[PDB]
Order: C-alpha cells, then sequence, then structure tokens
C-alpha cells in the first residue's frame, strides 16, 4: 500500500 | 493589471516563511478558483495534498516562474471505475513507517483537473483534499468501495475553543452536492467539508 506521508505542522 | 492564463502549466517558485530560508518548490497548476480567480489550486511535485495559493499576491511567493513543460495526457486505464468511484465512501489502505497496514475511512470526489489519471480524495479523520492515482490503489486491492448557491460566499467555522476560522467557500462537488471545498483566510489547504 501507499505510504502516509509524515504530517506537516 | 495583466496575467497570463496558468492553469495546466507547471511552475516552480520559492516560498518563505517568517525568517526561514527560501525554499523551492515545483508544482502543477490544477484550477484557477472561479469565485476567486487571484486564488490557485496546485499538485505540488512529491507532496499529496492538493493546495491554495494566491500565486501573484501572496508576498510569500518569489521568484515565480511558468514552464514550457507539458503535463502528458494519459487514458485512464478503466473508465467504468474511474466513473463509478466517484462520490463513493471508500476505506484507502496505507502502510505506515513501521510498515503495518492502516485503513483510513474517505470520500473519492472528482477526477483531478490537468493531471487525467488523478483523483481528488478527503478522509473522515483529515478533511482536506488529496489527490492520488486511486486505480493504482483499486488493482492492488488497497481501496475498497463502501456500499451506497453557498460557492463564493464568506463563512466561519466556530469551535468550542471558543475561537473560530474565517473563510470562503470555494466548490461545490458535483457528485455529491451537500459537499464543498473551503479556504480559509489562516491556512493553505483545501478543507472539505458537508454542508447539509
Ligand atoms: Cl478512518
Ligand atoms: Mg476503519
Amino acid at each position: 500500500a501507499r505510504t502516509k506521508q509524515t504530517a506537516r505542522k | 493589471s495583466m496575467r497570463r492564463n496558468i492553469v495546466g502549466c507547471r511552475i516552480q517558485h520559492g516560498w518563505k516563511e517568517g525568517n526561514g530560508p527560501v525554499t523551492q518548490w515545483k508544482g502543477t497548476v490544477l484550477d484557477q478558483v472561479p469565485v476567486n480567480p487571484s486564488l490557485y489550486l496546485i499538485k505540488y511535485d512529491g507532496f499529496d495534498c492538493v493546495y491554495g495559493l494566491e500565486l501573484n499576491k501572496d508576498e510569500r511567493v518569489s521568484a515565480l516562474e511558468v514552464l514550457p513543460d507539458r503535463v502528458a495526457t494519459s487514458r485512464i486505464s478503466d473508465a467504468h471505475l474511474a466513473d463509478t468511484m466517484i462520490g463513493k465512501a471508500v476505506e484507502h489502505m496505507f502502510e505506515t513507517e513501521d510498515g503495518s497496514k492502516d485503513e483510513w475511512r474517505g470520500m473519492v470526489l472528482a477526477r483531478a483537473p490537468v493531471m487525467n489519471t488523478w483523483f481528488y480524495i478527503t478522509y473522515e479523520k483529515d478533511p482536506v483534499l488529496y489527490m492520488y492515482q486511486l486505480l493504482d490503489d483499486y488493482k492492488e486491492g488497497d481501496l475498497r468501495i463502501m456500499p451506497d448557491s453557498l460557492v463564493g460566499k464568506q463563512v466561519e467555522y466556530a469551535k468550542e475553543d471558543g475561537s473560530k476560522r474565517t473563510g470562503m467557500v470555494i466548490h461545490q462537488v458535483e457528485a455529491k452536492p451537500s459537499v464543498y471545498f473551503i479556504k480559509f483566510d489562516d491556512d493553505f489547504h483545501i478543507y472539505v467539508y458537508d454542508l447539509v
């Protein structure tokens, strides 16, 4: 599956 | 005064927040908002969210350059699935840093403009606008479909917090007319809310 990108701010 | 139409163009520009260095960005302009033509929706290379910036007015933007590069037109791999997925609730599987499975409830909103094989999607627990080539996920079994004006108006979103957020409704989702996009003044994300 796609990896979720790190949250920004 | 004078501006070229940059919808569908590749752009690059610098971005400066506060007292930090200028950082460099490359992206694709997806749309120019009819109820606020100063506002563009942009997909940046390698970042999943769709952003809203007033590219020609925002002092944080510098060195804005419109490239001659032409985005390629592909025909989507399955037109039926593409069309029927729009407006649907979905379970979208991701995996995280440790490599474990992580399923997010979402709603497919529309085909993206410009980038023909991409789709607008938002999530129950993260209700901003995202864009992905969702047919790839569907083929891998990582996207499952669940069984099942205000535009241009200034609005505010009140909290128990006491403060509120002010913004404008910028779009009504064709496939699901109770759902709208909102641009808040303090924030470059595009928020998605069911307003009925
Ligand atoms: Cl969820
Ligand atoms: Mg769940």
